[PDB]
């Protein structure tokens, strides 16, 4: 999803289905990467 | 008018700051819940005096 | 069990005393609901 080398188009976009795994956001949040970084629903801390 | 009714929810998905904004919403109800209740029985205790 | 503590299941928080049920939920239904829609029983996801 975020480390994919080539994403759909935006036209066109592809929707990837997480379901029955461990997401671990923290490693995202402590590294930094994302340029802009936005949650509107709940808080960044909060997503584990 | 809050995201949800239940406290534990708001308080796992806000940030400390916005969830002082949703807080507030239930608690200004909750409040009116209460003076409607207590005015309704101050009413009604009248009549039963 | 038989004791007040603070329950994380299922990202469900809540403070309360944990005691064994009889009633008897349906292989689809998850969690239960009292007349006054607060929760009346959960399910422990790793141990049914």
């Amino acid at each position: 999803v975020f480390n994919a080398t080539r994403f759909a188009s935006v036209y066109a976009w592809n929707r990837k289905r997480i379901s029955n795994c461990v997401a671990d956001y923290s490693v995202l949040y402590n590294s930094a990467s994302f340029s802009t970084f936005k949650c509107y629903g709940v808080s960044p801390t909060k997503l584990n | 008018g809050a995201i949800s009714s239940v406290l534990n929810d708001i308080l796992s998905r806000l940030d400390p700051p916005e969830a002082e904004v949703q807080i507030d919403r239930l608690i200004t109800g909750r409040l009116q819940s209460l003076q409607t209740y207590v005015t309704q029985q101050l009413i009604r205790a009248a009549e039963i005096r | 069990k038989n004791k007040c503590v603070n329950f994380n299941f299922n990202g469900l928080t809540g403070t309360g005393v944990l005691t064994e049920s009889n009633k008897k939920f349906l292989p689809f239904q998850q969690f239960g609901r009292d007349i006054a829609d607060t929760t009346d029983a959960v399910r422990d996801p790793q141990t049914l």
